[PDB]
């Protein structure tokens, strides 16, 4: 793949929109299947 | 110089004889706008696919699997959505489709043929010369299944009988 | 119990918000078919709403007088998973982020342009860095002792004053 | 004997339809063109030598057995046990069920894992210098030149012989529901 | 020895008392599953 | 130069034929990336603990140690019947193991801070069994080999014990096909929800 197309990836908003998009989605699909955790089940 | 297939058009420009196949036929000038290597890779892709396709319905109708239900082949991709093995197809298609990327890549980054994986298990390619007529029968069979393909999906739509028994009737 | 409140499994102002909150989506299933996607859609709500309420009612959370859950945080060991837990569990990810982030910056001052490697990041070595979140607590304490987490006051650039 | 030149060699074609390839050697007893998907540039050639040797020599007994089982031949009280049928498929199916199958799967997976896979192994990776198929079996005299000349390709040809023979004999039994002789 | 009598190791059989192929009963190998397959 | 395993593809630099194992298999470039020091070091990790965890499977089906809480063929059903103080116990075992066999250098800026660590190789050989020079380079390729088969075989497994509610061997024994009318693959959003 162009290493200059690489880097272009590899700049902060990028990287910035697509970790916390990331970050997101798996507090999205954790709320999916365990929701209503208002408490650590203790 | 003017297009061999077409004498009064002229020929493209980005279509010198590099490519196996080629007789100028580029009226609309994708290959002035776009990377023919890239063409070419889907060229042989749809083609490739579209071969599999047209004897994927011949055999289809002379025989199909016992554990499978007796079907056209369109009710066999609608079936086979519902079924479960539609998504099998798709997913293996997809992961080798994975490796096709690299391929791409390769083949954009100068070092690999558009069509070429490397695939002659059977040592059927020889030499130079018996190589290139096995390609440009294979891009003409490809070409040529495409056109096919369009003939049997849309012939059964509109009347609806298969290639087979629609050669057998009428 | 604690603090005059009720376990919200014997509270009866809670089995009145479990209800109140049914009875308004079998309202609105009232006005809908039996197989239809709107009646699906609220059937699997009155589901998700009786599970959580089910869930709460026996965790050994406590209610109030208003019937809503309420969290004790005073440090108790039998109410730890409301605070002292998911605390505990947040500053885990958080020390990991900080030490991550630590770790990268330290990185990219060793480089040809310091500033270009921040806002173009080296993702093979931003991933290193990533992965080595999971000891922070030993490895910045480790590096606190060892002199490298602080530098000394004479070191810093202060105002005048 | 070799007939080098004459048939198994270097020159030898049984069906000169397909071209003899050049990666295929005129120095492997049973050498006699027949390389057309050319699978000799690539694979093993002492690994699928002893392939061809192990599959020649089952087809071989397989031959004799399921001769001697289609012509009601018996040893003394196996058919009292086992069936008295002559189908090869019904036999199997009851001798299986009768642990005399479990007995042979035994014995010659214990062999073939015991010696047949460190002769595997030294034969292909360069620590023996054993012609492939070679077990030192030889009890019965008769091998000295014939061992190394005509022996080898009599048994190479039977073998194949064999192996299209048992094919074609338990497919017919297959087609038609009886079985040979 | 580690394991007494009382509380002693469990060593069961997951053959379950029939065979690879051809099975009649309460007991479907996946080697009968290809003969059911290739036989419909 | 190109790859033994892809002959269409380029021959993937740091993959040089050295390692065990090695036959040119990287089609995404992750050597490039990744040093493939820790790419074998996680390789041989994910293949050992899948060693085990396959054969954990098979035996657990077969072999039980005394009690109820340990009579779970299935092995996914083990998980839960297993005692949890104990699971916890294997757990902290394992991270005790990990800080110690790897010396305390068990990150990706300081595992390999010492030139003679060598991927993969922890000093583990309490039975000398590695002594032999001359076994040594087919043990490391049948212990990749071992490793990736098991990897493999395990994920199978597991997600065979999800499709079917059997233990390993005794669904192969009491076999049924999938009907398709139950575990259908995605949908979370073709329906819109629910
Ligand atoms: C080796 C890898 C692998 C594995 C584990 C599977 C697994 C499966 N395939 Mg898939 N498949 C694969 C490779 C694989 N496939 C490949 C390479 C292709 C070609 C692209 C397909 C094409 C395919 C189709 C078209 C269908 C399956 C179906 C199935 C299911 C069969 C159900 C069963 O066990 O009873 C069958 C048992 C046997 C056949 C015994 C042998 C199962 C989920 C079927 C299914 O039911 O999907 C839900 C189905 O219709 N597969
Ligand atoms: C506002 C000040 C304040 C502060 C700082 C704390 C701090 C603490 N309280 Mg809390 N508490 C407070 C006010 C406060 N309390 C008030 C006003 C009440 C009402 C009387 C309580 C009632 C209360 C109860 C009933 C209990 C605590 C406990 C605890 C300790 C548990 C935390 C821990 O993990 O340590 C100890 C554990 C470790 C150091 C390591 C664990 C791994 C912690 C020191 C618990 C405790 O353990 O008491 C000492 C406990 O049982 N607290
Ligand atoms: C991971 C990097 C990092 C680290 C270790 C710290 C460390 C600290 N910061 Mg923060 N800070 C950061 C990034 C970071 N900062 C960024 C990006 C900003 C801009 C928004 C700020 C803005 C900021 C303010 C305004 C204040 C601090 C303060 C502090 C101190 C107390 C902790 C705190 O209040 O957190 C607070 C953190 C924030 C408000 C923002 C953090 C935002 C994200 C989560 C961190 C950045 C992640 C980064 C992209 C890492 C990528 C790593 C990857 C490339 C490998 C401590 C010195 C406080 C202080 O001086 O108190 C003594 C304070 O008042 N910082
Ligand atoms: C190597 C192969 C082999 C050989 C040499 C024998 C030889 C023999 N078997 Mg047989 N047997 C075999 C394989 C073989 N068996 C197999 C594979 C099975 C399992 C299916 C049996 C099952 C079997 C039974 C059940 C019995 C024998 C018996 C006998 C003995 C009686 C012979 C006699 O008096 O003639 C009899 C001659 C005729 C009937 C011809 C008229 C004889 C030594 C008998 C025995 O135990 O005697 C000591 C007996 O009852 N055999
Ligand atoms: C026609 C068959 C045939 C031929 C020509 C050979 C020839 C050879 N074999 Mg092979 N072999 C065969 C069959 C054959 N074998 C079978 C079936 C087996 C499995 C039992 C073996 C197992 C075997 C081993 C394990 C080894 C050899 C070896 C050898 C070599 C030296 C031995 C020798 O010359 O004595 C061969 C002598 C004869 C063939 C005389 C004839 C005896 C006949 C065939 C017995 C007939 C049984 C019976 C009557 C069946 C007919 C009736 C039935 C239809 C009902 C030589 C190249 C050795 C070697 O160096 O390999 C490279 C070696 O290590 N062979
Ligand atoms: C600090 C040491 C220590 C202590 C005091 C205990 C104490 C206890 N353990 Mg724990 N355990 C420990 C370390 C320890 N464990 C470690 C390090 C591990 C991880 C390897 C475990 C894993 C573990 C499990 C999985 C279980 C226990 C259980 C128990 C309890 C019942 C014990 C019993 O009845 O034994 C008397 C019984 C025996 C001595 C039978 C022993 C069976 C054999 C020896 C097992 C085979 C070992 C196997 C080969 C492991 C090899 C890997 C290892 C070398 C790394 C008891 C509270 C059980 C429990 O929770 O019960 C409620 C339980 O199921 N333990
Ligand atoms: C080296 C390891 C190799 C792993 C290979 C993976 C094997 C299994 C993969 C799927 C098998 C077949 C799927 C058919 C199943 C299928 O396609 O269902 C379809 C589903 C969407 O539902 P639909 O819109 O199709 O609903 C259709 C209607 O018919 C039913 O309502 O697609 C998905 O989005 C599900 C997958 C989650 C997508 C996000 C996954 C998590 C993201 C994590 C980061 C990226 C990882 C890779 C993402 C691709
Ligand atoms: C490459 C590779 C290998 C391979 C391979 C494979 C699988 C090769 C397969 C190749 C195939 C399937 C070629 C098929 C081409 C079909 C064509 C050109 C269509 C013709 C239809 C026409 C003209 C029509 C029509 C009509 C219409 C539309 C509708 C009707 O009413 C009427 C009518 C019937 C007249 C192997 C593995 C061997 C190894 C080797 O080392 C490398
Ligand atoms: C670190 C890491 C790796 C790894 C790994 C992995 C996955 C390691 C997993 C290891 C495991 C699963 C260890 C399990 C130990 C079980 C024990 C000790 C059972 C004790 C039973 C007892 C005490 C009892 C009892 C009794 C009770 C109470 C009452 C009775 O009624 C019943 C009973 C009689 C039985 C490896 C090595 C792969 C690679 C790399 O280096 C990284
Ligand atoms: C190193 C060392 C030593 C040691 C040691 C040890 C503990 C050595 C143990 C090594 C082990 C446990 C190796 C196991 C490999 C398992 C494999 C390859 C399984 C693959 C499964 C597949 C392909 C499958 C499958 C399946 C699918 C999915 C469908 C299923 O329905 C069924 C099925 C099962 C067929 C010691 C300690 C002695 C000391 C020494 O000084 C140094
Ligand atoms: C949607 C969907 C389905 C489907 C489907 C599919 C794949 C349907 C097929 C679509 C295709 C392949 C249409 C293409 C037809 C080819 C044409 C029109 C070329 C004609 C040549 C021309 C005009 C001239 C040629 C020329 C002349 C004059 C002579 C000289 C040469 C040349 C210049 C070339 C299913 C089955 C999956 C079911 C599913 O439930 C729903």
């Amino acid at each position: 793949m162009d290493s200059n197309f690489l880097k272009y990836l590899s700049t902060a908003p990028v990287l910035f929109t697509v970790w916390l998009s990331f970050t997101a989605s798996f507090i999205i699909e954790a709320n999916r299947f365990f929701p209503d955790m208002l408490y650590f089940p203790m | 110089d003017f297009s061999a297939a077409v004498p009064f058009l002229k020929r493209p420009s980005n279509l010198d004889g590099a490519y196996i196949g080629d007789v100028g036929f580029d009226p609309l000038g994708f290959s002035d706008v776009f990377d023919l290597r890239v063409l070419r890779e889907a060229e042989l892709k749809h083609g490739r696919f579209a071969m599999l396709a047209v004897l994927g319905f011949i055999v289809q109708e002379l025989y199909t699997f016992p554990f499978f239900p007796k079907m056209a082949p369109v009710d066999a991709h609608d079936y086979f959505v519902k079924q479960g093995g539609g998504s099998q197809i798709i997913f293996w298609i997809s992961f080798v489709e994975l490796f096709g990327v690299v391929a791409l890549f390769e083949t954009l980054q100068g070092k690999r043929e558009p069509g070429d994986f490397a695939f002659d298990p059977l040592g059927l390619a020889k030499d130079e010369a018996t190589l290139e007529r096995y390609r440009l029968a294979e891009v003409k069979h490809a070409r040529l299944a495409m056109i096919a393909i369009g003939g049997f999906i849309h012939q059964y739509w509109v009347t609806k009988q298969t290639v087979l028994e629609q050669l057998g009737n009428f | 119990d604690v603090a005059g409140l009720t376990p919200c499994g014997e509270s009866k102002e809670f089995a009145r918000r479990l209800d109140g909150s049914v009875k308004k989506l079998q309202t609105r299933l009232s006005k809908y078919e039996a197989g239809t996607p709107p009646a699906l859609a609220l059937q699997k709500q009155i589901d998700k709403t009786k599970n959580r309420f089910d869930r709460y009612g026996k965790a050994g959370l406590l209610c109030g007088t208003d019937g809503l859950p309420h969290l004790i945080t005073d440090g108790r060991w039998t109410h730890s998973g409301e605070f002292v837990i998911p605390g505990l569990l947040f500053l885990y990810v958080a020390g990991w982020i900080g030490w991550v982030g630590r770790s990268y910056v330290l990185f990219a001052r060793t480089a040809d342009k310091p500033t270009e490697k921040e806002i173009i990041i080296d993702v093979p070595v931003a991933l290193s860095f990533v992965s080595t979140g999971f000891i922070w607590p030993f490895s910045a304490f480790k590096e606190f002792t060892s002199g490298n987490l602080i530098v000394p006051a004479d070191e810093i650039t202060v105002s005048p004053r | 004997l070799w007939n080098e030149g004459k048939i198994q060699g270097k020159g030898v074609s049984v069906i000169p339809l397909f071209p003899r390839p050049a990666s295929l050697d005129g120095t492997f007893p049973g050498d006699q063109g027949f390389d057309p998907f050319g699978f000799s540039s690539w694979v093993n050639m002492k690994f699928v030598a002893e392939a061809e040797i192990k599959h020649c020599r089952l087809a071989m007994l397989a031959f004799a057995g399921i001769m001697v089982e289609s012509a009601g031949i018996s040893f003394p009280g196996a058919t009292s046990v086992l069936g008295s049928s002559k189908n090869i498929f019904e036999i199997h199916d009851k001798a299986v069920a009768s642990g005399a199958m479990g007995q042979i799967l035994l014995w010659v997976s214990f062999f073939e894992v015991v010696a047949g896979v460190p002769a595997m192994n030294e034969m292909l990776n360069g620590e023996s210098s054993r012609i492939p198929g070679y077990y030192a079996f030889d009890p019965l005299g008769q091998g000295k030149g014939d061992k190394m000349g005509r022996m080898q390709l009599s048994e190479i040809q039977n073998g194949r012989l064999a192996m299209l023979a048992v094919s074609g004999i338990v497919h017919h039994t297959l087609i038609t529901g009886k079985g040979p002789l | 020895a580690l394991f007494g009598k009382g509380s002693m190791i469990v060593v069961e059989d997951p053959r379950d008392g029939c065979g690879a192929y051809a099975n009649s009963g309460a007991c479907h190998t996946f080697l009968d599953e290809i003969g059911d397959a290739l036989k419909k | 130069a190109k790859s033994k395993a892809v002959p269409f593809l380029s021959q993937p630099e740091a993959l040089d034929g050295s390692m065990a194992g090695d036959v040119g298999f990287d089609p995404f470039g992750i050597s490039s990336v990744i040093d493939i020091k820790w790419l074998r070091e996680s390789e041989l990790k994910h293949g050992r603990i899948c060693m085990l965890a396959a054969t954990g499977c098979l035996v657990q089906e077969v072999v039980h140690l005394p009690g109820p809480a340990f009579s779970q063929k299935m092995a996914l059903n083990a998980w839960a019947a297993a005692p949890r103080g104990g699971m916890i116990s294997i757990l902290v075992a394992i991270g005790l193991i990990e800080m110690i066999s790897n010396r305390f250098a068990l990150t990706a800026t300081d595992m390999f801070a010492n030139p003679n660590r060598v991927p993969g190789d922890l000093g583990f050989d309490p039975l000398s069994l590695g002594a032999n020079p001359a076994n040594r380079a087919r043990f490391e390729l049948s212990e990749v080999i071992h490793g990736r088969a098991a990897m493999m075989g395990f994920s199978g497994m597991v997600h065979q014990m999800i499709v079917s509610k059997q233990a390993p061997i005794e669904q192969l024994m009491h076999f049924k096909a999938v009907d398709s009318s139950l575990m259908k693959l995605g949908g979370a959003a073709g329906n819109l929800g629910y």
